């Protein structure tokens, strides 16, 4: 199984980029292997 | 070696297990994407050099470059770069990840798992962070992850 790369664009920001999403704020916690998980 | 967003492809046929990060010559990728696998770029070999399992974060080539922070205050763009589809800029405005060592912003945008390794850029373009480890609330939350420069 090989891995391997391919470009795909520049780093930029569009000024016509769609705009969506919540801005949720969530108490969690992160463990040792990196998994966030909730917190109450 | 070129700067710029990249996709992670795998090999029947091939997948697209994420995506990565290419600046000062260091590629960036989340840990979960790779668990630290050489990667082959045309004729050349990427190696890895830093990563760290709880940070979810791999860098290949050299240390860890991306260094912006979200501001807590401004919109950002996801650029995703979904499997067969072109890269594209997805705003928002970050929710926030409280934990006990500190808050994190978090982005609740839900795109598929080879979107993982995705950069969230700030305002001037800079990577404030990689998309792709998270949380469900059943929607799925990103952390803006961003490393150690």
């Amino acid at each position: 199984v090989d891995m391997y790369i391919e470009r795909a664009g520049d780093i930029t920001w569009e000024k016509d980029a769609e705009v969506t999403g919540n801005s949720p704020r969530l108490d969690v916690a992160l463990d040792e292997s990196g998994d966030f998980s909730l917190v109450e | 070696t070129t700067d710029g967003v990249y996709r992670v492809m795998t090999r029947l046929g091939s997948t697209q297990v994420g995506v990565g990060v290419m600046q000062e010559g260091v590629f960036h990728t989340m840990w979960h994407v790779t668990k630290g696998a050489a990667l082959r770029s045309g004729e050349g070999r990427l190696d890895p050099y830093w990563g760290d399992v709880k940070q979810d974060l791999v860098s290949y080539c050299g240390p860890w470059k991306l260094d912006a922070a979200w501001d807590g205050l401004s919109e950002v763009q996801l650029l995703a770069v979904p499997p067969g589809e072109r890269a594209k800029n997805i705003q928002t405005l970050p929710g926030i990840f409280k934990t006990k060592d500190g808050d994190i912003g978090a982005v609740a945008l839900d795109y598929p798992a080879g979107t993982s390794g995705s950069p969230i850029l700030d305002k001037s373009g800079r990577v404030i962070g990689l998309y792709g480890n998270g949380v469900v609330i059943g929607s799925y939350v990103s952390a803006i992850t961003q490393g150690k420069r």
